[PDB]
RNA sequence: UAGGAAGAGUAGUACUGCCCGUACCGCAAACCGACACAGGUAGAUGAGGAGAGAAUCCUAAGGUGAGCGAGAGAACUCUCGU
RNA sequence: GUAUGAGUAGCGAAAGAAGGGUGAGAAUCCCUUCCACCGAAUAUCUAAGGUUUCCUGAGGAAGGCUCGUCCGCUCAGGGUUAGUCGGGACCUAAGCCGAGGCCGAUAGGCGUAGGCGAUGGACAACAGGUAGAGAUUCCUGUACCAGUGCUAAUUGUUUAAC
RNA sequence: GAGCUGUACGUAAGCGUUGAUCCAGAGAUUUCCGAAUGGGGGAACCCACUAUCUUUAGUCGGAUAGUAUCCUUACGUGAAUACAUAGCGUGAGGAAGGCAGACCCAGGGAACUGAAACAUCUAAGUACCUGGAGGAAGAGAAAGAAAAAUCGAUUUCCUGAGUAGCGGCGAGCGAAACGGAAAGAGCCCAAACCAAGAAGCUUGCUUCUUGGGGUUGUAGGACACUCUAUACGGAGUUACAAAAGAAAGUUAUAAAUGAAGCGGUCUGGAAAGGCCCGCCAAAGACGGUAACAGCCCGGUAGUUGAAAUGGCUUUCCCUCCAGAGUGGAUCCUGAGUACGACGGAACACGUGAAAUUCCGUCGGAAUCCGGGAGGACCAUCUCCCAAGGCUAAAUACUCCCUAGUGACCGAUAGUGAACCAGUACCGUGAGGGAAAGGUGAAAAGCACCCCGGAAGGGGAGUGAAACAGUUCCUGAAACCGUGUGCCUA
């Protein structure tokens, strides 16, 4: 959580995009059924919530 | 809506395994999306460029697990075909 | 709304009583009169009672 | 609970009372604790993905707290149990004879 | 015609073209009649022999053998023939 | 809730027969042959309506006026592809709503501009193939309608092509 | 402070003493329909315009903001029509709808029934429809009540009293004041008059606004007189004018600590039960634990606790403020109102001898030597100043939240609903509307052998009980069977 309120709020919409793929991959993944991490899901979703709040609240 | 967020998963049955072999794959696709919107979604993400897309509704299933009734969800299928020459999606 | 707009009397209700005291319910209404007045600074037409017409206003 | 995991326990009341033992399981749900070599219970089971054989198998099975008592590895015996501030944290205190559990 | 007016068409190339319905039954066991009900349900095509004919009898393409049976051949009731 | 009527009425128009097969179990399920019925229909399409009843693999408790190895029943997986077909992004009739407006104890009634509203008007794709389910939609040939860019000449500039 | 990933068994994958799951306060995100408000519509759907940015070689596509109507207001343009008005556009505030099936104010307003028929009348200004609300609403500071003497705004309660009265004088309807209580609080305009302006110049004026004065009946005010007084003081956002900032205390929304028996002993599956002994208590409330627990658990009495937000109280701050006596020449104190005629309604009062209050239409005063009332009306007396307005408390009701209570129910009862109930089902629709609780302390939920295709059984086993086996405590009666002692063609 606080690892990430001293980035320049810049950097970070890079890390979410990268997130969001990620997410993607895991899913296709799954959808295709090669996969057995499932709680991979659950971090990256909660990570890319946590820095859109940070977004959010930095105004 | 982003491009990761417009294509949901694929669709992988014995038919969309079958038809892959002619360069056409199977997704599913938001409720909400264009016949377009997923044609230039796919050609961000996959790196790829497309020839046709042919869309479909369906209606959701009925189904019962004892004394409890409802509808399956509701699905929306795309098909996009790919051109003579570009990679192909892996699926695997 | 037929309401004189000077002073607001309309239409009451009330008994319409005969000989033996039968009672019917009708109702009574008042002299409302189209004139042309001066609403605002610039005229118009409206209803004006005719009592309330009497004495004052101008036409 | 007052019984965490790994204790010392002895139960006193029931079909198996007067014995002691650890503590491998606790459920604040139920309010039942699991204790090894207490309670032991027969299961008939079919041969399945573990234990592919079946057969008669012997486990323990919970209870309730309010059956166990707390045992001090200070002094070693049953004791009820308060609480005290060391330091900066609160830790456990046999309230019976005045040790420090932990 | 009023009006806009520095762009215009021409030929050839390649590219672009959204949303909803799309299964299945549909003179029926899936629609309207509480039912796997002798009832009702708009429109298009609807062959041959004899015939004026979409009448009538037997047939083609096509479709069915009707969701209780077998066996005796009394009275009586119903549909029929002398 | 359970009896008597009672193992009684009924089993809802119609031609079936035999030989093989599967199966613990076959008049009722699968195949073959013979026979029979409809044929301006009991045939082939498509509207309204229904909403998964459609296909594959399993099942036989309940449903099926009997039986059932079967099914429009139970369980799990699947299945509907459009610039050209029908309807919107085009148009209006009956009718409906209706800015202002007229009327009226309250509520509201009527109505102008305007807008909705097909059962009608307008508008460019045909023939084949596909053994589990889609076909003017997918594929092979050949086409047409509207638009954009780009190459090549052509043409005009306010007594002004368009 | 040690487990956790809901119901709900699970398998899989994981996370936790760097402190997870959980609990409370405050924040961010909050698709689409719905007043729905860019346009349209058959609910959760279709289709845009104007700006800004973005993508492609371009068409195609993507994000962000705005775009309904009405009322009040400012400005710009502006018709027949010359000036202007109507209209048109932009800008700023406000409204719309919901409900808690309760409470209450207004508009409108039945019949069944009773009278042993029925029309006056009652039922009833009830049910219902519509509008406006507030946490309460309505009423309220005497044109009052009352009589040989006086009171002193309004509301609610006890008596007055089923009295005085109304009444096809039938059925029936039914007061008030005096007395005793709860609660108590008073004020602000208009009018003369002073000053200012602007406008009409109705033109030496009038008429509109602003500021100041001033509001009462033993008359008050204006106007002239003196006295004190401008922050000396008083006052306040609940009326009296209104808008903020604080500090302290206190409270509401998470919690902490919290004494005393593992006592022995018999029965039992198990002790909280019996017997014999001890202890705490400001704690012997309630629930749970293998049966009935003050001393086993959560706890209780008592004592502590708030980082954050809301409520409340005292104070600071802030803001606003002239009140005494005497003359009382001249002026003022609510105009188409008060009353009256006609026709209705409410007052307990049905037009009656009918005061009192309101409505519709007509007629229509005085004005301080004046005006109104004391149940027709006149004279005398007594009391009081209408035709402008505001106002807490004592009162009514509970959709709700916290803590509790019951000589209230216990599954045909109690809500329709103890269970995925306004569900299943019925109807085109408004609408109507069920049935359904219990294994065991713990799933320990029957490994294994035999008959069968299964279902179901018979042994074995868990269990105190399997005649407790996934409608599973207890298991009555009607009803259906087998055996048999006595009688029966
Ligand atoms: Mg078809
Ligand atoms: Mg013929
Ligand atoms: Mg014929
Ligand atoms: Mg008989
Ligand atoms: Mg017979
Ligand atoms: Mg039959
Ligand atoms: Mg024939
Ligand atoms: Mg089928
Ligand atoms: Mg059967
Ligand atoms: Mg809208
Ligand atoms: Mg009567
Ligand atoms: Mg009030
Ligand atoms: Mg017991
Ligand atoms: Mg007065
Ligand atoms: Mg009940
Ligand atoms: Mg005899």
């Amino acid at each position: 959580a606080n690892d990430i309120r001293d980035l320049s709020t810049t950097e970070i919409q890079d890390q979410e995009k990268a997130l969001k793929e990620e997410l993607f991959n895991l899913r296709f993944q799954l959808a295709t059924g090669q996969l057995e991490n499932t709680a991979r899901i659950r971090e990256v979703r909660k990570a890319i919530a946590r820095m859109k709040t940070i977004v959010r609240e930095r105004e | 809506m982003d491009a990761r967020d417009i294509i949901k998963r694929p669709v992988v049955t014995e038919e969309s395994t079958s038809i892959l072999d002619d360069k056409k794959y199977t997704f599913e696709v938001d409720t909400r999306a264009t016949k377009t919107q997923v044609k230039y979604a796919i050609e961000e993400i996959f790196d790829v460029k497309v020839a046709k897309v042919n869309v479909m509704n369906y209606k959701g299933k009925l189904k019962r697990m004892g004394r409890y009734a409802g509808y399956t969800n509701k699905r929306r299928k795309a098909i996009v075909t790919v051109t003579a020459d570009s990679k192909e999606i892996q699926f695997f | 709304a037929k309401e004189c707009v000077i002073t607001g009397r309309k239409s009451r209700s009330g008994n319409k009583r005969s000989h033996a005291m039968n009672s019917s319910k009708r109702t009574w209404k008042a002299n409302l009169q189209k004139v042309r007045i001066l609403v605002n600074g610039k005229p118009k037409k409206v209803w004006v009672s005719a009592r309330a017409l009497k004495s004052g206003k101008v036409e | 609970m007052h019984v965490k995991k790994g204790d010392k326990v002895k139960v006193i009341t029931g079909k198996d009372k007067g014995k002691s033992g650890k503590v491998l399981a606790a459920f604040p749900k139920k309010d039942r604790v699991l204790i090894e070599g207490i309670n032991m219970v027969k299961k008939h089971t079919k041969p399945s993905n573990i234990n592919p054989q079946g057969g008669i198998l012997n486990v323990e099975a919970p209870i309730h707290v309010s059956n166990v008592m707390l045992i001090d590895p200070k002094t070693g015996e049953p004791t009820r149990v308060g609480y005290e501030v060391k330091g900066d944290k609160k830790v456990r205190v046999a309230k019976k004879s005045g040790e420090v559990i932990d």
